[PDB]
RNA sequence: AGUAGUAACAAGAGCAAUGUGUCCGUCUCUGCU
RNA sequence: ACGGACACAU
């Protein structure tokens, strides 16, 4: 007998065993090396789905821009970018008609949020393209470099601290004829390695001031840096993702905030809901769609995806959408919300790392960067890259390629959702007055479309009408990744509905394990992950007990904290054995101290110190929860506050080093900022709890607080008059220095 | 835009649009769809990091030697139980390699094991060991500023993988991995006391699950992979410049409860300066076996198999003297592969959550706990296999071991081909299910779906086995509608 | 005293780079430069912890450990080492140092853990003193809904609690805002007196107060009770096929018990009327019902709950009735008149279609409690006259908003401005009458100028209230006056005596019909505490989703018994008390018309041989649990009230409610498998059918040798020997003959 | 050679987006019975 | 509030 697992699908329905179709115990596919090929692939495909549009040269950046909007209507079922502006406006008008007062309420919430948003909201991001360095940096670092370069050049509106004054400075900086930025250069030096006796190159990074031109600054300000998405499941081949710089991100924030306010109040939007709330919404859509039907009606559901969603969207269509949503609003608000589609209509894509080239005679390899690929002779590429380089050369500018159509992956998810919801909203039966009507739900590109009709040919006419309206607005339904069946089963973003949502436990399998913060935090995470999957993902009680045991096994290996009566030997077996032998109540020792596992199903929601507290020895409890705990940070009130956390809440050491790279000159500023922010929190205690607001400088705030604190202390008799005079004279000396 | 009013613009553009822009529904019938087209070429070869069904253990029962629990001490204690050594000869060559280098690697390793002191054996960097560990094979990385003069700078090649044909060995490996052994491989840690009645029910079900799941051969592969990837990660981070010897150890308890330490062979680590997560550390694997590689020669393409000894083998009747082979190859692993290999025990979750869910589904219908009916009443009521007599039905414990073996083999043979194939063939599985529910399924491009599936079946033997499994399931579904 | 920080600020200002940063960075820009990081980012902490614990020193701690922990263990381990620098305030630490501190460090007499983490000790006290009942196995119908995972303070919302926390912990940092409640003030003074002389860090105090005071919610799939003490043990109490009966340790909450008494009252009242003695069943169920493992009639003798269905359960036993109901928390006591409820489809002020429930019929009111009084003359959608009283002048103004929400005329329903979604973000139906309540509390100018004026005569004892806040003596609003003394007490707050009859209509010693069973609000809320109707008249867990599955689950396993009762003496089968709680899902006017159709369908299955569909006898059988009518009308679906939404049930074919599955050989009800009926498929699957149409026989599929097509309602004028083609429902046609 | 797979590693600079949801926290060594 | 982890879509 040959063993076939898939024959279990003969007896069990496929949705009830859908977890055996996810191979989520192995590693996901990662990308090796460059992401330049996927960037060039997406630029080629975006210009391939729009090729019958108009070509123009930009007057400001000098780039070749392709305009497929109001282009020739498609004549086949290929992906097209020829969206019709009148049909988009008609769909947004129908969305406004079916929802009266929706656009005005969402615009009013966005107007109230624009005036009260700080610049530091832009520090919420991850790795941001830093145009001052031509490199990715963290979001707070990239914003600090942008604000530094702006205030060095005379753009001091962002000194007010509001995000909209920073956006006014971003728009005013494009008039600057010569930007002066600080760049990271390096100094190489050939030294000898002392532990392998090999001549290596010592890299030493310093700062350097250069002068950008107006066109170079404008190209960098419209530049989206690209890379490959790693650890992606379900795909054979990799795709590229993009990160915008700091001049785009505030406008994208305001546009997506408006579109989030619209999407919250739409019953056909799958965003921003998620988890149990999204499943409740999809079940409500199914039941309401069977409620808004008579009994002489077929009902079919499309489980739908869209082909190349982000490449066939268009920023000019987004401009028309934003202007129609904000109709009858203040013109500063309509001009502020239009900036992000205008900037995405004129964007360039930085190509990436370049390519690694190899020399067989010299036995070397070198990374040729993306800005040097236009000067390499074409015989030096391989065949696919030769074809990619030759059909992208008219788009290439300054190491970037011009990309006017397409939005990018994930740049406008809610606005694209509103467009899909407008096509879903077209299919109401009082609007259409056909023999068919539709309804459904739409996430970023995924849709579940329920078509009702009296005959199967009416279902076909409704599918054709939906498909061709979607083609009119640039949306291309995937014919190979979509299918249709009767209502009762579908799929929506790996949620599987078979008369109700089934559980897909395999999707949660990468979260079962030791998290790697410290001993106490990992214990809390492990028990909580088991409990959350018991509640939501249908982890059965026997499998949850097995999960507790597997977590405790991996935890006891990872922190080398096996039980005090074990026969194993580690680096810390002897001290744990001493602690085990000297202890009367062994059942109160933590698992990180060789104690027994206290956890079963009923107490998974109780932390391990609370669970064992009535079983600890008072000596062990006094040492473990000692308020003089030397492993945690102590806040100075010298005199410091007491600690609450146990000794197992230590921090693990870091390694931010780069091989053969000395970078003390670029790591000085972070230390100086940390010292300044530490001395601020001696004057303002709640700075680490709530972010402090203010337009005055840190030094003025500190001196004002010191003066009023000394005066209130002299009024309350908690200091003397000599101490008051000495504090006030120290403040006057600091002001004498601050004047200079 | 501010003064736009709709005047039927969508219907005008729909009248103007060609009729070749349509979504025509092709009715789906699994009785008329085709099988997946598996590729051709040479046969698929073995690519696991260790031997699965051909591996041999040298064992010590109740190890009580000095420094017990230290890996090289246990490896010496296990090598002491084999005295049938002889002069190693290459009996099957690695056709792309230098096989005398593999011979010299084995003699150097055995000589250094014979006279090692300490806890960690680091081999001397000789030329055969530097060859087999790929030292010096990278071109010297240079900056392009000092490289413009170089007139033969050619771009790295990006060739697709070559197609392989499905061979019969990977089905034999999956049949062997669903079988019960004579030992417990998983030692589950202790639990708190059961106070709730649901905890009594869960402990009673968990005892059945442990009795089926811990003696499986796939559990031995779990513990083998966990030990190997753990020791390789610790060696790769603490001994980045050494040519470390890592024994392949497991530890089991037999049916009498006695401890047993098993040795499967050795791994010689190369240099491990792993900066990216996909940076490969090279190692040499040398694994004991009783399997002659000259029967299924195509399985052993990357190996240089030696004959290193002879062993008295006691069969069911009497005693023979079989040869003992040593399978030697170069292999390589990254830090993310070691990370996901150290966590193969979550395969035990993916199996058991499925089986318990089936147990729970019937328990919602029969209104009682159906655990002891499912495990004690030895009914054959789940299709798990295809014999020449047809579809074979197994018990729920066999289903436990088969789904466990499937998760383990997903973890061992994890590839992008597997990810793509699973995500794409899930749609065809759901379409077949929608037909069997009388929900009238229909497609828009079924030919494009088949081309999306079949481009993910290239050379991975597990993916070819899963595609063949889908073809067998499709034939079974078409026969059930006959 | 504050001298050290000003000396340190002087020392930092004497450095030039630090002075430039402290003078140029504002307090808003400090949020950006606090998160400045210039090194490489550390990724993958799980893998990093896996290999870092193989090292000797993975822990970085402060240098004070050099004075607190020795350099050498008793076993000879090295516990800490100095770093590669010289004057670093940081050492590299082995985990053996943590074990040394836990076994031999300084024992402390003062531990802070039970006070800071008092919430988790409350959880463990609730679990340890809790009680476990048995485990029952059945199909759990969970519903995803928003519940509390932290109950918070009852007096506070989340934002008010955060402002209380800022006033308690950091009082000189609160900025411009004050505390806008007296509850905030009392909680703030209490917490400030509690937290005096605390040596805990203020941030830990703030997080402890957030664990105590801030209410957190999540969307979770709940099957049973929804109070916050049953949600913490949700992983223990429910699974996919089982329910563990658990009572938490401690005394229950009062507002939780007040709510679940009402829900349990309405179930017992609605179950009783479809019995043959609605009183003897209500007494049989009230004495066995338990709430949170406490009997019902001991709760019904001490609770001040004033509700309509609670009053039937008390007047049946003998407890005296405090006759009033509650909107907004006020006692809305009736005086005279009588009404009846029947919902309708009306339109609202924000242009949304709403299904309201309006009380049609005259009802005289004496609405009064704890701040004011009102005598509301009111009929059908008409606030006629309300002489409203008060104690202070301002408390009448807020209660003026209270009565004008309860009025529900054609004026207040179209004087709504803003955005009032009666659904939530998961398309979950919020009840409408409380949504106008919370909206008109602060938006009241549309309810004062649209209401207009009505002329009055100058009688003494009467004041007035204008739209613009003017007290007047010439004109006032429509139907609202102002009195001085009002109505005194101890007539609303007296529990009067009453008597009940066989059909639960509650009349007093005079004969005022104070409660009729037709006036019971037919809503299905979810309870905070569990309810055990331990009776043979109910099912295990109540709920409209559970009554549907449990009834069909019972017919399927008893099918060998019920099929024989169906075959001979069938009226004994229809009169089953197992079929009786299913009738609470059918609307009242639809009950006798459905049984008259169903039994007429069942009789044609008997007089025509071979037309035995056991899958359709099962589906139609609990719709015959009522004395029939003789109304010869055609139905294609039967509607069923579940959570307000009428689910249809098709006479021919599957639905979302009753789906037969040929693949699994099972009947699926609402996504729950309820078992294989008989597995008699070969005797089944016939050609002629008889239980779909009334007086008609379906004869196979569609054929046009007889003429045109008809529909289900247009078959009234037919004759003998005449066949036709009829749209039967669900997109198909069958040949249909009206028989002899 | 080998890992691998559309481009790399095989030492000599380590390139992690957007949106949504859920969960947790608050600064010279290698031994899983 | 901030950070980390995981999932999904782009
Ligand atoms: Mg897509
Ligand atoms: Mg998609």
């Amino acid at each position: 007998m040959d063993v076939n697992p898939m024959l279990i699908f003969l007896k069990v329905p496929v949705q009830n065993a859908i977890s055996t179709t996810f191979p989520y115990t192995g590693d996901p596919p990662y990308s090796h090396g460059t992401g330049t090929g996927y960037t060039m692939d997406t630029v080629i495909r975006t210009h391939d789905y729009s090729s019958r549009g108009i070509w123009k040269t930009n007057s400001e950046t000098g780039a070749q821009q392709l305009n497929p909007i109001d282009g020739p209507l498609p004549e086949d079922n290929e992906p097209s970018g020829y969206a019709q502006t009148d049909c988009v406006l008609e769909l947004i008008e129908g969305l406004d008609r079916s929802h009266p007062g929706l656009f005005e309420t969402a615009c009013q919430e966005t107007i109230d949020a624009i005036q009260q948003t700080r610049v530091d909201k832009l520090t919420q991001g991850r790795q941001t393209y830093d145009w001052t360095l031509n490199r990715n940096q963290p979001a707070a670092t990239a914003l600090a470099n942008t604000i530094e370069v702006f205030r060095k050049n005379g753009y001091k509106l962002n000194e007010s601290g509001r995000l909209i004054d920073f956006l006014k400075d971003v728009l005013l900086s494009f008039e600057n004829d010569s930007m002066e930025v600080t760049t990271h250069f390096q100094k190489k030096k050939r030294i000898r390695d002392n532990h392998s006796k090999k001549m290596i190159t010592q890299r030493t990074i310093g700062k350097k001031r250069v002068k950008l031109t107006k066109k170079n600054y404008l190209i960098r300000a419209l530049t989206l840096n690209t890379m490959t998405k790693d650890a992606e499941r379900g795909k054979l081949k990799r795709r590229a993702i993009a990160t915008p710089g700091m001049q785009i991100r505030g406008f994208v924030y305001f546009v997506e905030l408006l579109a989030r306010n619209i999407c919250e109040r739409l019953e056909q939007s799958g965003l921003p809901v998620g988890g149990n709330e999204k499943k409740a919404k999809l079940a409500n859509v199914i039941k309401k769609m069977m409620a808004k039907s008579t009994d002489e009606e077929l009902s079919y559901t499309i489980t739908g995806d869209n082909t190349k969603w982000n490449e066939n969207q268009n920023p000019r269509i987004f401009l028309a959408m934003v202007l129609r949503i904000t109709a009858g609003q203040p013109e500063w608000f309509r001009d502020l919300l239009a900036v992000a589609p205008i900037m995405f209509s004129n964007k360039v894509a930085r190509l990436g790392r370049g390519y690694m080239f190899e020399s067989k005679s010299m036995h070397l390899r070198t990374q040729i960067s993306a800005e040097n690929l236009s000067d390499i002779n074409l015989r030096y590429f391989n065949e696919d890259t030769k074809k990619k380089i030759e059909k992208i050369r008219h788009l290439m500018v300054e190491g970037t390629a011009s990309l006017s159509p397409g939005m990018m992956m994930g740049m406008f998810n809610m606005l694209s959702t509103v467009l899909g919801v407008s096509v879903l909203n077209l299919g109401q039966r009082e609007i259409l007055k056909r023999t068919y009507w539709w309804d459904g739900l739409q996430s970023s590109d995924d849709f579940a479309l329920i078509i009702n009709g009296h005959f199967k040919e009416d279902i076909q006419q409704g599918v054709n009408h939906f498909y061709r309206t979607c083609k009119l607005v640039g949306i291309n339904m995937s014919q190979k990744k979509s299918y249709i069946n009767k209502t009762g089963t579908f799929e929506f973003t790996s949620f599987f509905y078979r008369y109700g949502f089934v559980a897909n436990f395999s999707m949660e399998l990468p979260s079962f394990g030791v998290a790697g913060n410290n001993e106490s935090a990992d214990m809390s995470i492990g028990t909580t992950v088991i409990k959350t999957n018991m509640i939501n993902n249908d982890l059965g009680p026997a499998t949850a007990q097995m999960a507790i045991q597997l977590f405790i096994k991996d935890y006891r290996y990872t922190y080398r904290c096996h039980r005090g009566d074990t026969n194993l030997e580690t680096r810390r077996t002897k001290s744990i054995k001493r602690l085990w032998t000297e202890t009367i109540s062994k059942a109160g020792l933590l698992v990180a101290d060789g104690g027994p596992n206290p956890y079963n199903l009923r107490n998974l929601h109780i932390p391990e110190v609370c669970l064992k507290w009535s079983l600890m020895d008072p000596d062990y409890r006094g040492r473990l929860c000692n308020p003089n705990n030397p492993f945690v940070h102590h806040m100075e009130v010298s005199l410091e506050y007491d600690a609450v956390a146990t000794t197992h809440s230590w921090t693990p050491k870091r390694n931010r080093s780069i091989l053969n790279t000395n970078q003390r000159g670029i790591l000085e500023d972070e230390r100086i900022y940390q010292k300044c922010c530490q001395v601020f929190e001696k004057f303002f205690p709640s700075s680490t709890y709530r972010r402090p607001i203010g337009m005055a400088s840190m030094l003025d705030a500190m001196l004002s607080r010191a003066r009023i604190d000394a005066r209130i202390d002299l009024e309350s008799g908690r200091i003397s008059s000599q101490d008051f005079s000495e504090i006030t004279n120290t403040c006057k000396a600091i002001e004498a220095l601050k004047r200079q | 835009v501010s003064s736009f009013k709709a005047n039927g613009n969508i219907e005008a553009k729909l009248g103007a649009m060609s009729e070749k822009v349509n979504a025509q529904i092709e009715s789906f019938d699994p009785r008329t769809i085709r099988e997946l087209e598996l590729p051709e070429g040479k046969f698929c070869t073995q690519r696991s990091k260790f031997l699965l069904m051909d591996a041999m253990k040298l064992s010590v029962l109740n190890p009580a030697h000095e420094g017990e629990g230290i890996p090289m001490k246990d490896a010496k204690a296990c090598l002491d139980t084999f005295w049938g050594w002889k002069k190693a000869t290459i009996i099957k060559k690695h056709e792309k390699g230098v096989n005398t280098n593999y011979l010299m690697i084995w003699e150097q390793l055995l000589e250094s094991i014979k006279e090692m002191e300490g806890k960690f054996l680091n081999l001397k960097k000789t030329n055969h060991l530097k060859w087999g560990l790929g030292e010096g094979q990278a071109p010297e990385k240079m900056d392009f500023e000092d490289c413009k003069e170089v007139p033969d700078l050619f771009q790295y090649k990006s060739e697709p993988p070559e197609k392989r044909k499905l061979a019969s060995w990977i089905q034999s490996e999956f049949n062997k991995a669903s079988e019960l052994t004579n030992s417990n491989w998983i030692e589950f840690d202790e639990l708190g006391n059961d106070v709730a009645p649901i905890e009594h029910i869960a402990s009673r079900r968990r005892n059945f699950f442990t009795a089926e799941v811990s003696q499986c051969r796939a559990s031995e592969y779990i513990m083998k992979a966990v030990y190997i990837n753990t020791a390789l990660l610790n060696s790769s981070c603490t001994a980045m410049e050494e040519y470390q010897v890592i024994p392949i150890i497991t530890k089991c308890r037999d049916t009498s409860g006695q401890r047993r330490t098993n040795l499967y062979g050795f791994i010689i680590k190369g240099r491990s300066h792993l900066r990216n997560d996909t940076d490969v550390v090279n190692f040499i694997s040398l694994e004991f076996s009783l399997t002659d590689p000259r029967n299924e020669i195509h399985k052993w393409e990357k190996y240089c198999v030696l004959e290193i000894g002879d062993m008295e083998i006691r069969t069911s009747i009497s005693t023979i003297m079989k040869p003992v082979y040593l399978y030697v190859r170069t292999n390589g692993t990254s830090k993310i592969k070691m990370k996901w290999g150290m966590e193969m025990r979550r395969c035990l979750l993916q199996s058991l959550q499925q089986v318990e869910s089936m147990i729970e589904a019937e328990s919602a219908v029969k209104e009682k706990d159906m655990t002891e009916p499912f495990f004690r009443n030895r009914e054959n009521d789940w299709p798990i296999g295809e014999s020449p007599q047809g579809i074979e039905k197994g018990t729920i414990g066999k289903v436990c071991r088969v789904l466990l073996a499937k998760s383990v083999f997903n973890s061992i043979y994890a590839s992008a081909q597997l990810e793509g194939f699973s995500a794409e063939s899930r749609k065809l599985l759901l379409l077949i299910q929608a037909f069997r529910d009388n929900l009238d399924p229909g497609t828009f491009d079924l030919k494009g779906l088949y081309e999306a599936i079949e481009e993910c079946i290239i050379n991975d033997p597990w993916v070819l086995l899963n595609a063949s499994w889908f073809n067998s399931f499709l034939k079974a579904v078409q026969l059930s509608m006959g | 005293s504050g001298m050290e920080r000003i000396k340190e600020l002087m020392e930092m200002v004497k450095n030039s780079r630090m002075r430039e940063i402290l003078t140029t960075t504002s307090v808003d820009h400090m949020a950006v430069i606090k998160k400045y990081t210039s090194g490489r980012q550390e990724k993958n902490p799980a893998l990093r912890m896996k290999w870092m614990m193989a090292m000797k020193y993975p822990i970085s701690a402060s240098s004070r450990i050099r004075e607190m922990i020795p350099e050498k263990d008793e076993d000879g381990n090295t516990l800490w080492t100095n770093t590669k620098d010289a004057g670093s305030n940081r050492v590299l630490v082995s985990p053996n140092a943590v074990t040394w501190w836990n076994r031999a460090g300084p024992v402390s007499d003062v531990v802070h853990y039970p006070r800071v983490y008092k919430m988790y000790f409350d959880r463990l006290e609730r679990l340890t003193h809790g009680t476990f009942g048995p485990v029952k196995f059945y199909n759990q119908v969970k519903v995803r809904k928003r519940v509390d995972i932290n109950p918070g303070h009852k007096d506070l919302t989340s934002r008010e609690a955060q402002e209380v926390i800022m006033e308690v912990v950091f009082p000189n940092e609160v900025g411009a805002r004050t505390l806008s409640s007296d509850a905030q003030l009392t909680i703030t003074k209490e917490k400030k007196e509690e937290l005096k002389n605390c040596k805990i860090s203020p941030i830990m105090v703030a997080y402890m107060l957030e664990r105590e005071l801030v209410r957190r919610t999540r969307f979770l799939p709940i099957a049973g009770a929804t109070s916050s003490t049953y949600v913490e043990v949700l992983h223990l109490t429910q699974g996919t096929c089982w329910e563990q009966q658990y009572t938490p340790g401690g005394e229950a909450e009062n507002d939780d018990l007040d709510q679940t008494l009402i829900i349990a009252s309405r179930n017992i009242v609605r179950r009783s009327i479809v019995a043959i003695d609605p009183l003897a069943s209500l007494l049989s169920m009230c004495h066995t019902t338990s709430i949170s493992s406490e009997p019902l009639v001991e709760i019904l003798r001490s609770n001040p709950t004033d509700e309509q269905a609670v009053n039937i359960c008390k007047a049946a036993l003998g407890i005296r009735i405090n006759n009033s109901f509650s909107f907004g928390g006020y006692n809305f006591k009736r005086v005279k008149g009588s009404s009846q409820r029947t919902e309708k489809a009306v339109l609202t002020g924000n242009l949304q279609t709403l299904t309201m429930t309006i009380f049609e019929g005259y009802e005289e009111f004496n609405v009064s409690g704890k701040r004011a009084s009102a005598v509301l003359k009111k009929g059908a959608q008409r606030l006629i006259q309300a002489i409203i009283g008060g104690r202070t002048l301002e408390d009448i103004l807020n209660l003026m908003i209270t009565l004008m929400v309860f009025s529900q005329e054609e004026k207040m329903l179209k004087a709504v401005r803003g955005d009032l979604n009666f659904v939530n973000r998961a398309n979950q139906r919020l009840n409408p009458m409380y949504q106008l309540l919370r909206h008109f509390q602060k938006d009241s100018s549309t309810l004062l100028k649209n209401w207009g004026t009505e002329e009055i005569d100058p009688i003494m004892g009467i004041a007035g209230i204008m739209p613009d806040g003017t007290i007047n003596k010439t004109q006032t609003l429509m139907g609202v006056r102002l009195s001085q003394g009002g109505v005194d007490e101890y007539s609303f707050n007296e529990r009067i005596r009453v008597n009940i009859d066989k059909y639960l209509r509650v009349r007093n010693e005079k004969g005022e019909l104070l409660i009729s069973p037709e006036e019971v609000s037919e809503a299905q809320g979810q309870e905070k505490l569990p309810i055990n109707y331990n009776s043979s008249l109910m099912w295990e867990v109540n709920g409209p989703e559970s009554i549907l599955t449990n009834t069909y689950h019972w017919i399927i396993k008893n099918w060998e018994l019920l099929k024989t009762q169906w075959m001979t003496d069938p009226t004994v089968l229809y009169n089953r008390i197992e079929f009786e709680p299913f009738q609470t899902l059918i609307p009242k006017g639809n009950r006798a018309i459905y049984s008259g159709f169903t039994r007429t369908l069942f009789q044609q299955m008997r007089d025509v041989e071979g037309t035995f569909d056991s899958i359709q006898i099962i589906k139609l059988l609990p719709f015959s649990a009522h004395p029939p009518s003789l109304g010869r009308t055609q139905f294609s679906s039967f509607t069923l009230n579940i959570r307000g939404a009428p689910l249809r049930l098709l006479i021919r074919g599957n639905s979302q409610v009753f789906n037969y599955n040929q693949m699994e050989n099972v009947i699926i009800v609402l996504g729950k498998s309820v078992g294989s009926p008989e597995r008699s498929i070969l005797t089944e699957s016939s050609s002629i059918e008889s239980a779909v149409l009334r007086g008609f026989l379906i004869l196979g599929k569609a054929n046009s040798k007889y003429g045109p097509v008809l529909t289900i309602g247009e078959l009234d004028k037919l004759g003998r020997g005449e066949k036709a083609n009829v749209l039967i429902g669900q997109g198909d046609t069958v040949l249909v003959m009206k028989r002899k």
